[PDB]
């Protein structure tokens, strides 16, 4: 066993599941209407105010 | 499966064919000797899983190790 052991290395094979669902499932978000807002980019770069 | 090469590449070397002893020292009788040599006739035309299976048992871990180590030396030399 010592003599054959010289020619061996660990085989990196492991077992897992076909599908693993995430720890937290994505929460379904309700649709809420909101108007067109032209100020939402003012804090990005050199913005300009009304 | 492995099979033998073509004639011009077949590197032959003379084998010292053993003198035939009495049947009792082989399979038991002439009839049994003939029967068994026919049985094993199938295995002479290739090298495959059954041959490898036998080689494995008969050599054990130590025989395999030394053969592998020596095959490596043949390869290193070539």
């Amino acid at each position: 066993r010592r003599e054959i052991g010289i020619l061996t290395t660990n085989k990196n094979t492991s077992r897992t599941h076909k599908i693993i669902a995430p720890a937290n499932l994505e929460r379904p978000v309700r649709y809420i209407r909101k108007p067109i807002d032209y100020t939402i980019l003012d804090d990005i770069g050199h913005g300009v105010k009304v | 499966r492995f099979v033998r090469t073509v004639l011009p590449f077949s590197q032959e070397f003379q084998r010292d064919k053993q003198p035939n002893a009495q049947p009792q020292y082989l399979h038991g009788s002439k009839a049994l000797n003939l029967a068994y040599s026919s049985i094993y006739g199938s295995y002479r035309n290739f090298v495959g899983p059954p041959h490898f299976q036998v080689i494995c048992r008969l050599l054990g871990y130590q025989g395999i190790a030394v053969v592998m180590e020596e095959l490596l030396k043949v390869v290193k030399s070539l």
